[PDB]
């Protein structure tokens, strides 16, 4: 397969790079906010528990 | 916070994800070279007629 | 052979319509930026906590942007013909050798065409609060008109490729 | 058809090359602008929505 | 210029009440001059936008 | 269109590059002056209110 | 206290938020380099014609 119209390997490399970007973003947000759970998106149950407490 | 959210929404609607075009650019450049070579080959079809006379 | 040779005029009219829509889109970009600045001007003037001098300066900036919109709509012409000046109801471009057209309805983007007026202004905070929604409706109809013109230009290009 | 007055293969090759140049021009504008919808010609509805936003 | 902002080449004060009137005179002069400069800046921005459209 | 005279795509790319250079010089002046409204051109009314204040 | 409040109001009116400029500057520099490269790619369109002759 030597196509000039498609490049599946670039697609898979993009998926891996986007996942690494998601990890780097969640870690920098965790470093900035100082909390493993800074919002309901992180984990809603313990988030609501911590709000009430 | 709402202004930041609206700007992020405009960026979602409009912004290109340039990592795909980084590959599409090289692919279309190779396509342009192959197409110019194919046209240069197609132009020469008349030359064979002279050999018959 | 005559029918094939006649298609060059069709392609020429199609590209002429594309260029006219391009000039109209540049003028529309200018008009939308000016309408947005008029929006924050009226939004600031609506506040009652300002002193008289600030409201007067906001009124002057509003009138200046309105005159700039009038001039930017006036200048949107391609060789004396315009789809956006409001000087004509519609333009037509050749779509085939027999003279059948490709109708493109005009979308006026002058102050009269966007629901505004040459003398529109506000003299009190309530007038600015009404001008907020007036400018909202104006900018919305202007963006709709420009979107229709861009769709018409893409259709012109597609028919150009088919004619070739 | 060994005609010298007409060359249909050059016609089809030129059409394919014109389509390749059009795709490359689209990628060029999308790279230099950073936007996949930089104007009303790209997509009028999403463009007007992004302008209002 | 001094004539354009409501002042005069000989404008001055010789008494404290004249200075108290000059306070408001200088206020009006500063306000009108600043409004004129704002209008000039808006005209400059309009010239730049028309230059872009002309190109 | 394969013209050797006109080059519309280069003109469009030059327009986008000129706009990018304008945004960049605006950011440079806003960074060095420290103000988003350093002069009457940025906003005449707010500049006037700020000067009188 | 009144003079301090007036100076704070002038600062609220004209002062830039430099932390946003720190991101916009780097993004505009990358965008400027990308636009220069795209215009340089656009300049070369005439070279393909020489191959056909």
């Amino acid at each position: 397969l030597n196509s000039i119209n498609t490049n599946a390997g670039a697609m898979i490399a993009l998926q891996n790079l986007n996942g690494t970007n998601s990890e780097l973003t969640t870690v920098q947000q965790r470093i900035n906010t100082g909390k493993k759970i800074a919002s309901a998106k992180d984990n809603g149950a313990i988030w609501a528990t911590a709000k009430n407490q | 916070k709402l202004q930041d959210s609206l700007d992020a929404g405009v960026g979602n609607l409009v912004d290109a994800d340039l990592a795909k075009e980084s590959a599409k650019l090289q692919s279309l450049q190779t396509k342009q070279q192959l197409g110019v070579q194919a046209l240069s080959i197609a132009n020469q079809s008349s030359s064979s007629i002279l050999s018959l006379f | 052979s005559a029918t094939a040779a006649s298609m060059n005029a069709v392609k020429d009219s199609l590209q002429r319509g594309q260029s006219t829509i391009d000039v109209a889109l540049a003028a529309g970009d200018t008009i939308t930026d000016l309408l947005g600045k008029m929006k924050e001007k009226a939004l600031a003037a609506s506040d009652t906590s300002l002193n008289t001098a600030s409201f007067n300066a906001l009124k002057s900036d509003f009138d200046s942007l309105r005159d700039q919109i009038e001039k930017a709509a006036t200048n949107a012409k391609f060789n004396g013909v315009s789809i956006a000046d409001g000087s004509t109801t519609k333009l037509t471009f050749l779509a085939n050798s027999d003279g059948s057209g490709f109708t493109v309805n005009a979308k006026t983007i002058s102050l009269a065409g966007i629901g505004l007026t040459t003398t529109s202004t506000f003299t009190t905070a309530a007038a600015a609060k009404t001008m907020i929604g007036t400018i909202d409706t104006a900018l919305q109809t202007a963006t709709n008109k420009l979107a229709s013109l861009g769709t018409s230009s893409v259709g012109l290009d597609t028919h150009l490729t088919f004619v070739g």
